[PDB]
């Protein structure tokens, strides 16, 4: 059995059990964390990965926290460079736990870890079978398995190649779904995990998940001479998981949407594949297998499978007092989507759609008995979803009144009119396809390694380990 | 229904026949009411129709319908008389009967109290609901999408001996327009006519088999009639009634048809072209009707479970017209054989009931009220034999009994829109023209057998439908042991004490006045209060008969010497406080036409309009 | 008993039991795969074949992965060219499992499989009774039974002939039904197995099962110099089973729609037959027999039996902002088709048909026992299906309002006739379809030149894994 | 042959639209269709195709009609014989025939064949679209006896085709509960 930090009467328990049919999940709450759902999935994903790999295999770990792998009976090599504000705190915590447990546990051979950690502190350049201060493209340790957990700060084709030339034949990735960023959207949400993300230019909106505004009476205008007749997404995205803020980049996010088959070329040639094994309401787990040589041919296509509805529509808001328009995206539960099939056969106003959605969500009746406040989906996303269905129904009817002939395209004045699209809706059990690049040959090696430690910091760990 | 319906039509009459101008009871003689024979005239209609065209302000049209309806009544008599040639008979000398009269009742003065602003009345009623019924006042948060929610989930049923076509089971909602209510009581709308609702209504399983007409069945019936004739009837009329039968007579048909109204006569006339004879009309074939209104009681039960669907089993239209002339004679004979202290609500009015129980109920008196609705009459075949034995003793002619008996055996029902067939065994409740009479007879027989001689020595007993009240009777273990021969939940009994726990009878309260010192019956205010929170269908123009009914009911509530008693009676029954303010709120609503418009709102249309 | 990797609450268990009445099926779920239904059918198909094959007989396996044939107690001869992008992964997995259990059981000729695998690694051009690195044409092993499992990249008449001249008298084929591709459609679906396919020219559609588009506002026109004004099916076709992508070609797909009898004429002559033994909602199993000599005569017809409805209608959609029209095909459950018989007696609008279908898609339970399921068909195909029924009913009323004469076909000096519109084709359950194909083949061309496709680093890795025999 | 899932059709109507054994394709309608010949007559030919289940059998009309033997016939040659034909088993399309042959020459021949019907036989005219061109021919089928008995009263008057179809559907599909025995049966095929 596996214990998770989840309330015993939550609706997420059923979803977790369905996604992991090989375990036995039980709830045990010890802290009122604001991101409990996001941590339960990560805990189960790691356990599944360890179960399928055989023992006595060296495992790399890119950008990890050493304190998490202390009590594991596996070989780990933590690559921990010092390039984040949360790194010095993690190192101090690792040393404190290591010294406190010295002696009480004997089957986890932490005595070797303590002394070996002392060696790297004295000289911050030597290699070590458990710790290092290098990067992914600078470490020179040889292994066969690499693990990525919530990493969005590296370039996937470049990082993977440097691991393959060291005898690595397997890789894993855990993180958010990349599909919303391939549609070039402006804002979105992950309702099941209390996650909201927005672009840099819409941080002063009024009716989105992540925004803040003020009160105004209405003036003539600003002293603006620049025209600025463009509002397009840029390469700057802000994430918010619960109460924690994370800045990200668009180019590095889209680089992880790898195709099915692609080739790596250079000094040595490799061929590899990418597959998806676990998917639950936004979190996915990807497995990559690499082989030496060059076989087959590529096509450059990526396929995504939707187990629940995916929506993207155009909305009008007021940013800093001025009306603008942009696009948003969200997820919809499968049960709600199936129950709306009949009503979208007609033309419905947004008011009628909104009232119907509320009744289905809060006052559902089963077996002749009413269940109050089931709350299948969060209420703050209903207004935007209701408008999306209204536009979708209108567009379908216009297509039925413009019947054309079979296998022809009219040309008289030889230009063809393009129609307007305001809503993209993907039903459950429907696949989406995108075009990407599947041929990579160019790589760059920094070869500019330099330590990032400090004298006062090094003294702190030395004092802790010299008890 | 019984006393008065929502539109003030009721089942009782409005003519007093049990009133006297003396301070003592006087026995009198029952007489007959002469009926004007209809006559045919065509020349009058032709000239009146032409004179209708030249000038018709308001009364000229009315003469045309009166002439036209009168012609239809004469035609029906001529056609109906020819069909039943083998059963028609003549008038024999009648057996005289006598009845007792009572002095007129005395009432206390009434003072009217009302508010001014109609919006404040709604606020007071809404505040009353929230304080006493928290869950009921928070149910409504959106529109009425009950039909859609019933379609999303499937169909669950418990049938027996039924056939239907699965290809016609589809329940997509149709257009629905109504007015948004102002009172926050969540009274549901009538159901839609679909195959899903029909199967849900017929989810009753009464499959029980016993001895049909064998020796054990006859023995139980023989004992039942013995108890009825020994503890509830006198012996001065049985031998005379047996000698004189009751047969179909021209006077019975002439009197019956003349009492019908305009639209009813026209409907009957449309089914007289292919007139089948009396012996050709089947007596065990019924049709299924759904158009009803849901029944709701005070409390919080309709916000958690869906209510049931009501159905009507309609018999042949010609069957209920050939033999419906013998109901009056049966009522007269039944009243003649009953004891003076045993009463039946048939052939009475509201005023007559008050005069009978004027000086019988006093504070500190025990009253026993019992209903027999929760009883499966289809399990035992002796319940049908007992009714027939009583009918035979009353003097019903032999061939007519066979026609009546055919409707109390195996019957079948059919749903015309969907072609759904149903079969039922022995059934007591139906849509025939002997339903109240047989139920009243069985109710008296059950009470007489259980109570034995305690029914004879009593002050006042009233029986009607499935309800009864008996004065000066308490609950003991003897009646429990007697009634526990088969099971225990045959009947439900409740003990009541005057001025402490007010007795309940036919949706009303029996209270003892303080200024005058006499008993009286009033209606239930909470039942009315929940009824104003019912949505009104669009296109309905019946918002004037309800105001008059409310005005009459409000006046009876504000009589001096009954305000304090009404407060205690409601609290002891429903455990609710603060009903004087609600009554005052009802007073200002029923004061003018415009004041009644504050209970409605804007029109809402659902499932309609391709826009 | 046979165990399958599906959950106990699935509605697909009843279909599997009906198509396999000689087995006892129980569910046991250990993996949340997105293609559980497709994998379950293939597992049962192999078990049935093994019960019809005489033992102590060697079997060829074209394009096989030898990892799943390790525990079988038969004589398999895998043919594994190094042509696809998944082959190196399969070979490494096969070697790892062989060495990891070389002494635990040692009852399925484990030592022999290791010994001859090493021999092939030394000399590429070597024939062993268990493994080889040739193609279906260049192989030299002699057998009598051939098995094809999900093969769509070979020409059937050419491949079958090369097996026949080597002593093969029986063959099997497992795969998807090829009926939709004989109708020259643009897109289709197999709802029961969560499979969607589409042509490469309509990948930018809006309301099909495999597409993706963007949001636009509407501009007057595009300066596209290349003007085709034609929209016809092409060779390239894309498949999507679960979350996996497979490219296919139309020519090879259509070559497996074989007639009842056909002749293969070359240096030697053979007579062949083809029958269907298992069919379940899209998957079929075919048995082919060969015999030397020429007998009988051929007609050149193919017959397909429909146990459920089949639709192929015309729809209008916007591809990359431009409005066009093409054809779409799908499958319909039999129960839905039966209950629509009375409604389609008159003319009905698409709006009304959609409402009727939704109502018929609800459960019916009587006395605690179910009679109709809650979801007979998936909801993402209802809009297109309801449109097809509307046009079909319209075309039937017009036919019966214009009567011709018996035995006379009117063609009106010059005489000419008129063709009528046909926007939908509906094949009701319990109805056969007949097509015209080719039955005589005499050409068998081959490259006649084999080249190795194994690299040195791969050879060293395989040898290193097998070096550690304990 | 609805009870055995057997459909047969002539070789000239294999491109029909609404019969058991046919197949067609989508089109848009054309006016300028011209042909080399001007054939104006449509008679059945000698070639017929059978389909039992999923198996195809070519057949000939002359050979099929040669087995409809009389009750008494004479075989005259070097040796003369008298023969007889009887039907002993019949079930919705399949029959079992027994022939007795004796040497000599006796009796007199008549030349008639008799068939007894137990279910019901129909043959009518239908209008379809063959290769995009509208023509008319004749079809035949078998009907159960229970359906035929329950239609006696309706066909007394004139009925429209749409009214008849709705009545047939209601009579075909039914569910009977009757306590603890549910059926959910279909009397005849819906196509
Ligand atoms: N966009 C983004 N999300 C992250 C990143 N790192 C972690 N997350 C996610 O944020 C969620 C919040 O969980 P955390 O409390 O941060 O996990 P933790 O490492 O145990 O605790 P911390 O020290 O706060 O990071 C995690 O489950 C991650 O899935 C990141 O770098 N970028
Ligand atoms: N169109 C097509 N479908 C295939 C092919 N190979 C397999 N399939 C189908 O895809 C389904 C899933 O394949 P798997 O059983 O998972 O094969 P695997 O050995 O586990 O590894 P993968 O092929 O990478 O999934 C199979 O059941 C087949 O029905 C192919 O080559 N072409
Ligand atoms: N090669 C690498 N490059 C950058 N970061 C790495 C690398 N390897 C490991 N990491 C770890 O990635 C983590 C993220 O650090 P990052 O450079 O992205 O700064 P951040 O802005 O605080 O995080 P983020 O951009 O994800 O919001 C660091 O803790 C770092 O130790
Ligand atoms: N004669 C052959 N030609 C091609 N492939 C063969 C042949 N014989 C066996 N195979 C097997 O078929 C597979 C090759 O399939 P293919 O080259 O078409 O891969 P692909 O490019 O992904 O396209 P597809 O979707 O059709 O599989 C290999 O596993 C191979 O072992
Ligand atoms: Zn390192
Ligand atoms: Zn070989």
């Amino acid at each position: 059995p596996v214990y998770v930090d989840i309330d015993a009467d939550s609706a997420f328990l059923k979803a977790l059990q369905r996604a992991y049919p090989m375990f036995e999940v039980e709830p045990r709450q010890v802290t009122p964390n604001d991101a409990a759902n996001a941590r339960a999935f990560s805990h189960l994903a790691i356990k599944l990965i360890e179960q399928e790999i055989d023992p006595d295999s060296t495992i790399l770990d890119i950008g990890s926290a050493p304190a998490r792998r202390m009590m594991s009976d596996r070989k780990y090599h933590c690559v921990c460079p010092m390039r984040s504000a949360e790194d010095p705190e993690r190192l101090a915590n690792y040393a404190r736990k290591l010294a406190s447990a010295a002696g009480k546990v004997l089957d986890r051979n932490i005595s070797g870890k303590i002394g070996d950690l002392q060696a790297v502190m004295a000289v911050p350049d030597t290699e070590t079978p458990t710790f290092c201060l290098h990067t992914d493209v600078s470490c020179r340790q040889r292994a066969d398995v690499a693990i990525y957990q919530d990493v969005y700060a590296v370039h996937a084709p470049t990082s993977l190649y440097h691991q393959a030339i060291k005898g690595v034949r397997l890789a894993y990735w855990v993180g958010f779904d990349t599909t919303p960023f391939m549609y070039n959207a402006m804002a979105g949400a992950y309702p099941s995990y209390s996650t909201n993300w927005a672009d840099e230019q819409v941080l002063k909106a009024k009716n989105i998940g992540l925004c803040s505004t003020d009160l105004t009476e209405g003036r003539r205008g600003k002293l603006s001479i620049m025209r600025g007749k463009k509002l397009e997404p840029c390469d700057r995205v802000l994430f918010s998981v619960g109460s924690t803020l994370y800045p990200e980049s668009r180019k590095l996010l889209k680089s992880w949407h790898l195709p099915s088959v692609f080739h790596l070329k250079g000094k040595l040639s490799f061929t590899c594949r990418c597959d998806t094994v676990v998917s639950c309401e936004g979190y996915v787990v990807k497995r990559i297998t690499m082989s030496p040589g060059l076989y087959g041919k590529t096509t450059g296509y990526a396929v995504t499978h939707h187990a629940d509805g995916f929506l993207m529509c155009k909305t009008t808001d007021t940013v800093d007092g001025e009306r603008v328009s942009f696009s948003v995206c969200t997820y919809v539960p499968a049960t709600i989507c199936d129950q709306m099939t009949g009503i979208l056969a007609t033309e419905v106003t947004p008011e009628d759609a909104q009232k119907l959605l509320v009744g289905l969500n809060q006052r559902i009746v089963v077996n002749g008995r009413t269940q109050r406040n089931t709350n299948t989906m969060k209420n703050y996303m209903i207004p935007v979803v209701a408008q999306a269905f209204s536009k979708w129904a209108k567009e379908c009817r216009k297509d039925m009144e413009d019947e054309k002939l079979l296998g022809v395209r009219e040309r008289t004045l030889w230009a063809f009119k393009k129609q307007k699209t305001h809503t993209v809706y993907k039903r459950p059990d429907t696949q989406s396809i995108q075009k990407v690049q599947a041929e990579f040959d160019s790589f760059v090696v920094p070869s500019l390694w330099s330590s990032g430690l400090s004298i006062p910091l090094r003294t702190r760990i030395k004092w802790l380990l010299s008890k | 229904y019984i006393f008065s319906s929502d539109t003030g039509q009721g089942h009782l009459q409005q003519k007093s026949v049990r009133q006297t101008t003396l301070p003592v009871n006087i026995v009198e003689e029952v007489h007959e009411e002469k009926c004007y024979p209809p006559k045919l005239d065509e020349i009058k209609e032709q000239l009146l129709l032409k004179r209708l065209q030249e000038s018709a302000s308001t009364a000229n049209r009315s003469r045309y319908q009166s002439r036209k309806v009168e012609n239809m009544k004469a035609m029906i008599i001529h056609r109906l008389k020819e069909g039943c040639r083998l059963y028609l008979a003549s008038d024999t000398p009648r057996v005289p009967s006598y009845r007792i009269t009572y002095p007129a009742p005395i009432y206390s003065p009434s003072i009217n109290i009302k508010l001014s602003n109609p919006e404040t009345a709604v606020a007071v009623c809404n505040e009353f609901l929230a304080r006493n019924y928290p869950t009921v006042a928070s149910y409504q948060v959106t529109d009425e999408y009950d039909a859609y929610l019933d379609m999303v989930d499937g169909s669950e049923s418990c049938l027996d001996r039924a056939t239907f076509n699965p290809s016609k089971l589809r329940s997509y909602p149709k257009q629905h327009s109504y007015h948004a209510p102002t009172i926050r009581s969540a009274v549901p709308s009538p159901f839609q006519n679909t195959l899903q609702n029909v199967l849900a209504a017929a989810t009753k399983r009464n499959c029980n088999v016993t001895q049909m007409r064998e020796l054990p069945t006859m023995d139980s019936a023989a004992f039942n009639v013995e108890c009825f004739k020994k503890y509830a009837c006198n012996q001065e009329y049985w031998r005379e009634f047996a000698s004189s039968p009751i047969r179909v007579t021209t006077e019975n048909l002439t009197t019956y048809v003349t009492k019908l109204k305009g639209p009813k006569a026209a409907a009957l006339f449309a089914k007289t072209h292919n007139l089948l004879p009396l012996q050709e009309v089947p007596m065990d074939r019924f049709t299924m009707d759904m158009k009803r209104d849901v029944k709701v009681t005070p409390g919080t039960k309709h916000t958690e479970e869906r209510p049931k669907v009501q159905v009507i089993q309609a018999a042949e239209p010609l069957a209920t017209a050939y033999l419906c002339g013998i109901h009056r004679e049966l009522v007269r004979r039944l009243n003649a054989v009953l004891l003076p202290n045993v009463h039946t609500l048939f052939d009475m009015s509201a005023e007559d009931f008050d005069a009978i129980i004027a000086t019988h109920f006093k504070p500190g008196d025990a009253v026993l009220e019992t209903d027999i609705a929760s009883f499966d009459k289809s399990q035992d075949d002796s319940l049908a034999l007992t009714a027939m034995m009583l009918l035979e003793d009353l003097g019903v002619d032999q061939p007519i009994l066979d026609l009546i008996e055919a409707a109390f055996g195996e019957i079948s029902s059919c749903h015309l829109p969907t072609g759904t067939r149903f079969k039922f065994g022995a059934m007591m409740k139906s849509g025939m023209f002997l339903t109240l009479f047989v139920n009243t007879l069985l109710n008296i027989t059950i009470a007489s057998r259980v109570l034995e001689e305690r029914l004879t020595t009593s002050a006042c007993a009233a029986f009607i439908g499935d309800d009864n009240i008996i004065h000066g009777v308490v609950s003991d273990a003897l009646m429990a042991a007697r009634c526990a021969t088969w099971m225990n939940m045959e009947v439900k009994i409740i003990d009541a004490v005057v001025s402490v726990k007010a007795p309940y009878f036919c949706g009303g309260f029996i209270l003892h006045d303080t200024v005058t010192g006499t008993a009286c019956r009033v209606a239930d205010p909470l039942k009315r209060l929940f009824k104003l929170g019912k949505p009104l269908a669009a296109g309905d123009e019946q918002d004037e008969d309800r105001r008059r009914a409310l005005a009459d009911e409000v006046t009876r509530w504000q009589r001096t010497g009954l305000v304090t008693e009404l407060e205690r009676a409601v609290y002891s029954r429903y455990e609710v406080q603060g009903i004087t303010a609600v009554i005052t709120s009802m007073a200002t609503f029923a004061s003018s036409k415009e004041n009644f418009k504050k209970l409605r709102g804007p029109v809402v249309t659902l499932y309609g309009g391709p826009k």
